[PDB]
């Protein structure tokens, strides 16, 4: 019931959000055009949506995105799509230039020219709200406005409002699946930022939701309009709870100190299930101890590290749908005995539940069926230190023969805040191999 | 006379609060629209112990519903019996509170207690001489716990000797639900125990036994567990709302159960319990009442009690009884198990009756232990925390507060003090 | 060997003692600096105390095989107040306080005042600057924007460059103060006036003897750097940053240079920045060139030093 | 936004263009008096990138067209599509240039560079901010490659930060037709080396092989050769001019692609190609055309890639693709290959997808490949150069304009060196 | 589209002339009496024809010719035949008697009153020109005008002018065939003109056209005006391509620096085919394959000397008509493996080709067939050097016995001047043999 601001930035950023935002009106019965139809406006506290939404005279409805990019091509698409009439024309931010896969070129030279005018809207949007949740940045690990400019407009979010909670939802290079032959150097390059100044980092590969959807939806030609639905419905259930009634609720301030053992150990890898065709839905009859199960697969990990080689420090499991809360509790149970899902000792506790009464909602011409429960764990884990020890044995050596440095020192930048951000993804792997040994 | 005052606090509290002022308006003969449709004149004769007057013939109750986050006070005024709490009683912050006891005890609540403790003595002073508050509330969440501990004490200094009681929902392993609960849980008891004489506790584990094994349900939403601890609440103090054979108040039971300052955890428990497809196989009289109502599977509290020992024990029956059914059953089941009831204080069985039933039934027995088997009760919450606070895990989130990191081992001694000072009556 | 890099700590003003800066640094052996738990390796090091005289004796004697007949270079590298100033000009009217220049032209003035009769030699100087990527001379204010060529043996020098002979040593300093004097533009409001472009001294000894007709010639390179400079800590915004850009692509590419010869590779990337072509020779085998980087160990200017220290980390390993 | 200049000079550059803005001009629907008849509200979207309004709805595209022989910009205007450049943009000195460098670069040149440098600036200020310079020309001729290199860095001093294009057609042994080729060739690359960050080899041995072996055709005029550089070109700027799924500029290639400051040779090529008599026998998916971009007779740049290894590579594809295709194709043929990509440098292969396709087709690719196999291409320059230079055979022609006999020395040096550089990742 | 001015000496001069034009005006459609049976002169910039006329007023063309000779008795012909209207008739220099083949009689003594009146003409149409690209200088070493009258107004035309280019197409003396006594004096006499003072100098012999006539154009009993029409068609294509468009043009300075590897080696001698009949047309479907094969046999060489005995330098291949620029790489191809076509290392490229469109054109009453293809080498070689040795073997003993000396001392010339001559054709030699030993 109460408000969270949402930015995109880089391009796999503006259409990871095309999808959230198709989604999101349609949870709440708001057409392309910016209304609802509606009643009699009687009320004394309707408040029903506007937890991603700002309501505007005559029956309006307008959206709380910060959309930016310095590629001023991919925003058009919107700006004249079916979602024209929709946003407000003066939030989708549009620059001039393109950093081109150059760290150095989001940070200070091509970026300078467009913060104080991104800055401004959302201020002018933090607000127009009574009080303020979190902020969901959107990004992508992979470009370079996502790795330079976002590493940019947090810190400035993170010095003038300072003390807020700020989500990350980011795309992160994959092992062998790749687009970019400069990519080991953006990645490396952006971890000073999502350590002091973030909370949760959801990190999302893409080999991972290409299978996925190969071998769960019947669907083996898929494109990025298909990866970008699944990472929209992970965030359509982390903030399903501040937006519906709930049998027992779960806020995006109890999601932190339910999930982050310590002040750095905060990045844990999500999930999601069931995620059935269309015609192999009717001979499942999913109940809840079943979907429960399908969330610790070693080959449902929407990021391609095995959860077997390592060890669970956390868990959150925000069930929706038609879930009463006793058969969450001989799930648990299940759970909690197998062999092989070693939960570290300290945390004997174990678990975080949370239920909502929505349904998971449909989006036409979609690829997902209408279930009746849904559930998105997001465990945190000791695994993940396995994903980035690998982007380390792909910058120790494109680094050692100084490749590619000309374009990066081009633009301001040293050779030493190369190897400042080798000894910071150096100490984050150490932290996770010490706090899983067992005392 | 007599009057009790109610303070609830925490998304259980609210909600077990408007089951329980279900049950209670309905012994009374109170309509939703607090109106009055009773039909002996004994329902009216003390109404006033848990409402107010109002003009025109409507009835209020005494609530002071009180949560940090305003969803609940919306889901409550919604519901069944909700239109009757009059609107001033509410008092919600707008922050949530985030399963985090400090943002309950110092930060989010501080600035929240006031304009409670303010409405307290608002309805503390429409009364003649009141003799308690009541305090219905989950020790697991973030509000209840924090906050509501912090509101106690400082009801207590404002009236060091009315009584005190409390409804607490206690965490249990097998249910668990969050990954905090042995922060919150200890430093609750760290402060329940200084400051009530008398704490019911709880807890959600037994409560789904009972309603898997003996009431044979199918699904038990959370409405039909508020629906069997709101029936203990409604028992505990029915001596002062009817008349009686043998009469026994808040002070009664707080005198007779009671055998040193401090161990004053008790459990409750209900009976009949019948899975109403089964009713018409089974005729209870006394005996069959006394006999279920010491069964190890109606300890709402989760704990076996064979394992301890009674301390001592009470029972507040409610029906027309023949006293000596009574007497004879309660010396019946004190000579059966000579090993469960301690010897150095003898005739442990406190006894009541009340003489007008829940409506629906002929008999019931809300039954009120006092054992020591509540030595693994809070053990087992040690272990839950003896190994997480021993590597500081998810400590930051408190210190970020105020608080230090002493305190927590304030707290751990001062629970395991208690559980030496039951184990010596073992 | 081929190449030697000296660190050099100067002692510390009054303002730090008023501001209170703590002292960062820690030694070890004479080879090991560590700062915050880092441990940097190293060839020749140097502590508040040790005197100017010795820092010549084990930086630039073995200058006497240019005089001698190969060929040398001696770069310097440092940021505002790090003794960069106080290091190579110097006090330069004590015999006991000059800098590392006149340490060099005193041992050539030395060098040809006790040679023997049969023997003549020649004394020449250049001085350029490089500065947004063209070479500008300052003996001559209006012949800018040179190129390079080399000879039929493939080995460069400038085209354009005004030479003037040189025989005494106010000859070489008065050429050298007349060159500072026209730096592009250097100061601002603050105190960051660091050089903001390189600059290179040539100093040719020629010999030739009549009882052999063998001659023989020796160039002597005196490399200033200028400071390398982020671009967030500086907040630096429009013409200056061009700057910027520019000196750090000279010097991080400067850096390969140093690096694969002192590594030992096939083949050196000498072309890609204009400064390394002008050298090309002073820096590979059968030369002897040497780095003297300058370091301060106060706080207020911490993360600069850091950096100070890992270029210098480069020209090793 | 994102404006991009077009410099041509030699007949070999007008004859390219004439076709190239053909090709373009037939995307953008634009007829050939400079009017519009499009479809799609999408090609006129950014049809400012070569193009500029000029009133009535006329479009005019943003030439340089430049040669020193006063019948080339004759015969442009009397093609199809030669109505369009307006006409101040042509500039012709009138005396040829004789296959002899010198006179491009020092002589009769020289006393036009002027009168282009000074349309240049008319042409880059009626744009917000540009991004680059293309330049199609011959390196072989006299034009082109003195005049052209003296342009270019003319250019490259009034804007020492814009990107620079070049699509050099280069000399081939074995279809030869000068006899001072390696004097020109050697003569240009000492200066396309310093001063350009892109340049696409283009030669015409292969480029004649292209059109017996694969499109399967009795008689190649020079009019189906143009027709393919044209296509690599209109291709490696894509993105620029349509929505894409992953976008790709210049900008993006040229930083993607170039491993060091020097080494940017690159070679082009384009899939699908297929003689229309053939074309009913083989229906392409996305695998059937990453195989044919990598085939050693789809380099328009004469080498056998398999004797030397991809640096890095780019493929800016064009159509409707499912990227997965697009992804595990490259990680296909990266594995497959294993030898042939450097170790050192993991996922060699950038991608790219536009969404419009060319106009008649469904699925295009246009690859550019960084490899050292180039070793090769300059090398049997350098010899057909060594042998020449070193009896001073038709050296007077050149010494006769003012250049000196040292300055073809610095010239053979500097094109030694760089071979030696690829070596090293050999 | 530039245009270039003819110089004609000596009688061989003007009647190499005489069909040189005939050819010219047939090449454009400019009819005996000057016109072109014209159109509606709708233009803006109209210059087909240009460089080798003058268009001025209400349609007549007129010629740039100098022609002259001192003998007055060879231009009557012109002046009266029917190419009478057409010249302009003050060009047509004519003096008051002829050298006979006394050279020292065309330098000065009877020449001294013709320079005058002939530069004159030049400098007239040096200046009606807008920029101008050559002179063509027919002259014949045989005679006594060709030979002393050339000397003198080349020199002219290399002072005064400087620096352009001047081509020069002579008749040489044949090894046996000869009409003069006193020929190998003339010869050795007008070297020192053809090494400062002119560029390309096109030699061709005379029994070896009359070869080229007997053994392919089956005609037994030729005449002067058969041999002068071959010599027309070289003309008229060395200047092919200043005057048509092209698919690969080659302009008349491109040639030189394609074709003369130093400042003196610039020697070429030409070549021609198809020359073939009229009736052994129909048995060849010449293509291009084949005439670039004829181009090289040892017996079409116009000057007589083996080129098997000797190594080219250079080339160049000014193919016409129905050429498509791929058989050409083909063609060179096969010539380039050969053995006994021995191109000399140091010029490994080879070649130099050029195209054009105009079918060659026919003369009616002629002896060449109408051909669609055509070619026309002129290759650079040093098989040369063994006809000028000829010449020296009849002039080292024509010159020990003073023979004829006196007809020569006797106008002004002395005895050195000989002695000059002989070294002077001693060197050149020496350098042909030089520039071929393979370092
Ligand atoms: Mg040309």
């Amino acid at each position: 019931m109460r408000e969270c601001i949402s930015i995109h930035v880089g391009q796999a950023g503006v259409q990871i959000g095309n999808a959230c935002w198709e989604l999101y009106c349609l949870e709440h019965g708001i057409q392309p055009d910016g209304q609802m139809p509606s009643d009699k406006t009687i009320g004394g506290g309707d408040d029903s949506f506007n937890t991603f939404f700002s309501e505007t005279g005559a029956g309006k409805h307008v959206p709380r995105a910060v959309f930016v990019d310095l590629e001023p091509t991919v925003i058009d698409e919107v700006r004249t799509g079916t979602y024209r009439q929709l946003f407000h024309p003066e939030q989708l931010i549009t620059g001039k230039e393109d950093a081109a896969n150059n760290y150095a070129r989001g940070h200070y030279t091509i970026g300078k020219e467009i913060i104080d005018l991104v800055l401004d809207r959302i201020r002018k949007l933090a607000d127009q709200c009574t009080g303020l949740q979190g902020f969901l940045v959107f990004h992508s690990f992979g470009g370079g406005t996502g790795s330079g400019f976002t590493s940019l407009l947090m810190e400035r979010l993170s010095v003038d409002y300072g003390k807020k909670s700020k989500l990350e939802f980011s795309i992160y290079p994959a092992p062998q699946v790749s687009t970019a032959v400069v990519e080991p150097y953006n990645s490396i390059l952006t971890t000073h930022t999502t350590l002091e100044h973030s909370d949760c980092a959801f990190m999302v590969d893409n080999e991972a939701i290409y299978d996925i959807c190969r071998r769960n939806l019947d669907i083996e030609r898929p494109t990025y309009t298909n990866l970008n639905r699944l990472i929209s419905q992970i965030v359509s259930s982390i903030t399903a709870s501040l937006r519906f009634d709930g049998a027992l609720n779960v806020d995006l301030t109890e999601f932190q100190t339910n999930l982050v053992p310590y002040p750095r150990i905060h990045f844990p890898l999500a999930t999601y299930a069931p995620v059935i065709s269309a015609e192999k839905a009717y001979h499942e009859q999913l109940s809840v101890a079943e979907i429960t199960n399908a969330c610790f697969e070693p080959a449902n990990q929407m990021v391609k590290c095995d959860p077997r080689h390592g060890k669970y420090m956390a868990c959150c499991l925000l069930y929706r749908g038609d879930v009463v809360p006793k058969d969450v509790n001989a799930a648990i149970a299940t759970i909690k005995t197998k062999r092989s899902i070693q939960f570290v000792d300290w945390c004997p506790t174990g678990f975080k539940v949370g239920i909502n009464y929505q349904p998971p909602t449909v989006v036409p011409g979609g690829d997902l069926a209408k279930v009746q429960r849904a559930v998105c764990m997001l465990s945190n884990t000791t695994a993940i230190a396995e994903a980035w020890a690998r982007l380390d044995h792909k910058f120790d050596l494109m680094y050692a023969k100084r490749a590619f440095v000309h374009w990066y020192v081009g633009e301001g930048m040293e050779e030493g805040e190369f190897s400042e951000a080798r000894e910071d993804m150096a100490a984050l792997e150490k932290d996770y191999e010490e706090v899983g040994v067992d005392s | 006379m007599r009057e009790i005052v109610h303070i609830q606090a925490g998304q259980c509290g609210n909600q077990i609060g408007a089951k329980f002022w279900e049950v209670i308006s309905d012994e009374h003969g109170i309509d939703p629209t607090g109106s009055y449709h009773g039909d002996s004149d004994l329902q009216l004769e003390r109404i006033n112990v848990y409402y107010n007057e109002a003009a025109g013939n409507k009835y209020v109750p005494r609530a002071i519903l009180v949560d940090l986050e305003p969803g609940t006070m919306d889901s409550v005024r919604s519901g069944p019996f909700g239109q009757i709490f009059r609107p001033d009683n509410f008092v919600f912050g707008q922050s949530g509170a985030g399963n985090n006891w400090a943002k309950g005890h110092y930060t989010e609540g501080a600035e929240l207690v006031d304009s409670v403790l303010d409405v307290v003595r608002k309805e503390s002073e429409s009364c003649d001489c009141l003799q308690g508050f009541q305090l219905t509330h989950s020790l697991g969440g973030g509000t209840g716990s924090g906050m509501g501990t912090l509101l106690i004490s400082k009801i207590r200094e404002e009236y060091p000797d009315r009584i005190m009681n409390t409804f607490s929902v206690v965490p249990s392993p097998k249910v668990s639900d969050t990954v905090v609960e042995p922060y919150n849980a200890t430093l609750s008891v760290h402060q329940l125990v200084e400051n009530t004489d008398e704490t019911y506790c709880i807890d959600n584990e037994a409560l789904y036994d009972i309603c898997f094994r003996t009431l044979k349900l199918t699904t038990p939403t959370y409405g039909d567990l508020n629906h069997l601890v709101s029936a203990t609440m409604s028992g505990v103090t029915t001596c002062l709302r009817f008349p009686g054979q043998l009469n026994a108040d808040l002070r009664k039971l707080a005198v007779n159960m009671v055998p040193f300052p401090r161990l004053h955890f008790f459990m409750p428990g209900f009976a009949p319990l019948t899975s109403r497809g089964s009713q018409q196989y089974r005729a209870l009289t006394v005996p069959e009442l006394t006999q279920q109502m010491f069964d190890a599977k109606n300890m709402m509290a989760a704990c076996d009690p064979r394992h301890g020992r009674y301390l001592t024990v009470a029972a507040v029956f409610r029906g027309r009884m023949s006293m000596k059914e009574v007497d004879e059953q309660m010396l019946n089941v004190q000579n059966k198990n000579s090993s469960y009831f301690v010897e150095w204080i003898p005739n442990n069985v406190k006894t009541a009756v009340c003489d007008i039933p829940p409506r629906g039934l002929k008999m019931s027995a809300t039954f009120i232990g006092n054992s020591t088997a509540i030595q693994e009760l809070f053990k087992r919450i040690s272990e839950q925390f003896t190994a997480m606070f021993r590597r500081k895990a998810f400590l930051h989130w408190y210190t970020g507060e105020g608080m230090d990191e002493m305190e927590f081992t304030e707290a751990e001694s001062n629970m395991n003090d208690l559980v030496s000072e039951y184990q010596q009556y073992q | 060997c081929n190449i030697k890099v000296m660190c050099r700590f100067r002692p510390l003003n009054e303002s730090e003692v008023n501001r209170g800066d703590k002292y960062i640094a820690k030694f070890q052996g004479e080879d090991t600096v560590v700062i915050a738990s880092k441990p940097y390796a190293f060839d020749r090091v140097f502590q508040s105390s040790t005197s100017q005289e010795q820092v010549y004796n084990d930086c630039a004697k073995k200058v006497k095989d240019v005089l001698e007949g190969y060929n040398g270079t001696i770069f310097a590298y440092g940021q505002t107040s790090s003794g960069k100033t106080h290091t190579m000009e110097g006090k330069l009217h004590d015999p006991e306080g000059m800098g590392i220049i006149p340490r060099i032209v005193q041992d050539i003035f030395n060098y040809i005042y006790s040679m023997d009769e049969n023997l003549e030699f020649h004394i020449k100087v250049s001085y350029f600057e490089i500065y947004l990527d063209k070479i500008r001379d300052l003996l001559d204010v209006s012949k800018t924007n040179l190129s390079v060529h080399e000879d039929k043996n493939r080995v460069p020098y400038v085209k354009g460059c005004t030479e003037r002979f040189v025989c005494s040593p106010d000859e070489v300093m008065d050429t050298i103060d007349e060159g500072k004097s026209n730096r592009h533009v250097a100061v601002t409001n603050m105190n960051e006036h660091s050089s903001r472009s390189h600059s290179i001294f040539l100093i040719n000894v020629k010999q030739e003897n009549t009882q052999t007709e063998q001659k023989l010639s020796g160039k002597l390179y005196l490399v200033d750097l200028a400071g390398s400079e982020k671009v967030s800590k500086t907040g630096a915004e429009g013409a200056v940053l061009d700057e910027a850009k520019n000196i750090n692509k000279s010097l991080s590419a400067l850096g390969n240079v140093i690096s694969a010869l002192a590594e030992g590779s096939t083949y050196v990337p000498y072309r890609d920045s204009k400064m390394t072509r002008i050298l090309q020779d002073s820096l590979g085998g059968n030369c002897r060139t040497t780095i003297v980087i300058c370091c301060s160990p106060s706080s207020y200017n911490e993360s600069e030093t850091k950096s100070t220290l890992l270029f210098g980390q480069r020209a090793k390993t």
